[PDB]
């Protein structure tokens, strides 16, 4: 201890046969500023081992913070990186996690950073295990305050594959919705089951008006054992116009099983004029 | 159909009256007035301009005024954009630290993003524009003419064709 500041070093260093524990923490003081360090390292076997580094640096209106650690075991590994830069009303959050066995591992990225007063983040989490990809992404600048969200999510196997992407803001007044998606489905267990997604999905919002369409095709077939084709075709299509002075709707929904097939026509009306609705129930049936 | 009524007369009337009797004494106020010259102007200016709108105002027309504004407001927001609403608040940003900053020559700096959204996305669907039929002192109906119901079923089984309609008796109101 001086006038210069504090300063506490300590070394503590055991090892015996496989197991070598080597443990250094440096403290210092010097001004209005701090500056320490661990690295921390304990090795039980080459390839089963931990690491832990910390590494703090403390100065006037800045922070600088390090973590890095590591852990092995053999077959099995894991390692995370974790950076954190602080200043003023500015926010930088980055780094890197995976973990791993084998051929199966799962890599994630995490980026956190807030500027102008707003904050901006970005995710992406992609695992790829026994042949199959899963790749779900949050995609950036989710603002917080008239905010906005984009995504991506895609799973890829033999028997299935699916596609799912999304975009929405939150804008004041305005609202938007813009979603698709999309399926194949692939299944042989008694017999083939091939299962088709068709899905749309789009709204649009705003002062005294609305409106939206809904937009799905849906269409199966069964190739059972015992000859047995099976074909189940639903399509639903839905829409409204909405605001206070005219009002309508429309919903068109056609379904059919194998030979027999039912559709019925829908519209909603409602105006100054008039208000009505028109039905035809149309039905085509086997069987005596 | 216009449904009028006779306390809407007397209150035109008396609404009227009021309003003439409230210009009167304004009208004295103003003179009492005019009964630091520029202080007297700006003095004369409020009160002759308090009584042309005192002139000006009618229940009628401020109603009819007023759901003017209200469809105009109702226009401009649906025809609201956020990029143009975010430029314009950026102008106004720097407009604000240009004026600080210059009573301080004569403190740090804020700042909002140029943040655009419409690039990522475009709505593909219409969306029909609000309507309000204009607003009077007297209230509003939509007579009722006919209801009518018209059925059919088709089947080598049975055949039906049932009709049901019925109406308003609309050829004079008295009866």
């Amino acid at each position: 201890v001086s006038q210069e500041g504090l300063k506490l070093s300590n070394d503590m260093m055991g090892s015996y046969a496989e197991m070598k524990f080597d443990h250094t923490n440096s403290l210092n003081i010097a001004g209005l500023s701090l500056d320490f360090s661990s690295k921390l390292d304990n090795i039980y076997s080459s390839d089963k081992f931990y690491k832990q580094t910390v590494n703090l640096q403390l100065q006037p209106y800045s922070l600088v913070t390090t973590l890095n650690s590591d852990l092995k075991y053999n077959a099995l590994d894991l390692t995370n990186n974790g950076k954190l830069r602080l200043e003023p009303l500015k926010l930088h959050v980055a780094g890197n996690l995976k973990g791993a066995y084998q051929n199966n591992e799962i890599k994630h990225i995490y980026a956190i950073s807030s500027a102008a007063l707003s904050a901006s983040y970005k995710a992406d989490t992609v695992a790829k295990v026994q042949g199959v990809e899963f790749s779900h992404r949050l995609n950036t600048d989710i603002a917080g305050l008239a905010s906005a969200i984009d995504m991506s999510t895609n799973y890829n196997s033999d028997s299935l594959h699916f596609s799912n992407v999304f975009r929405s803001v939150m804008a004041p007044f305005t609202m938007t919705i813009d979603a698709h998606t999309n399926g194949n489905g692939k299944l042989a267990l008694w017999g083939e089951h091939t299962g088709q997604l068709y899905s749309k999905f789009l709204l649009k919002a705003e002062p005294l008006a609305f409106t939206f369409s809904h937009d799905y095709k849906g269409s199966t077939s069964h190739h059972l054992v015992s000859r047995k084709s099976i074909s189940a075709a639903l399509e639903h299509k839905v829409s409204a116009l909405l605001t206070p002075a005219e009002q309508t709707g429309t919903w068109k929904l056609k379904t059919q099983f194998n030979n027999n097939e039912y559709s019925q026509d829908l519209d909603a009306y409602n105006t100054k004029d008039k208000i009505g609705v028109e039905l035809t129930g149309r039905t085509l049936a086997d069987l005596t | 159909h216009s449904i009028n009524l006779p306390f809407f007369e007397t209150l035109q009337e008396y609404f009227e009256r009021n309003r003439q009797t409230i210009i009167v004494v304004l009208e004295n106020v103003q003179r009492n007035l005019k009964h630091i010259k520029d202080y007297f102007e700006k003095l004369v200016g409020f009160i002759d301009d308090a009584v042309k709108k005192l002139n000006e105002l009618s229940f009628k027309t401020f109603i009819e005024d007023v759901n003017k504004f209200l469809d105009m407001l109702i226009k401009k927001l649906k025809s609201f954009d956020y990029h143009q609403f975010v430029d314009e608040t950026n102008d106004k940003i720097r407009e604000v630290t240009q004026r600080l900053n210059g009573e301080i020559q004569a403190i740090p700096e804020f700042i909002i993003p140029t943040l655009n959204l419409n690039d990522f996305q475009v709505p593909d669907l219409h969306i029909p524009e609000f309507q309000l039929p204009h607003i009077s002192h007297t209230i509003e109906v939509p007579t009722f003419g006919k209801l009518y119901s018209i059925l059919k079923i088709q089947s080598p089984l049975f055949t039906l064709d049932a009709n049901a309609d019925i109406g308003n008796g609309t050829t004079s109101a008295n009866e």
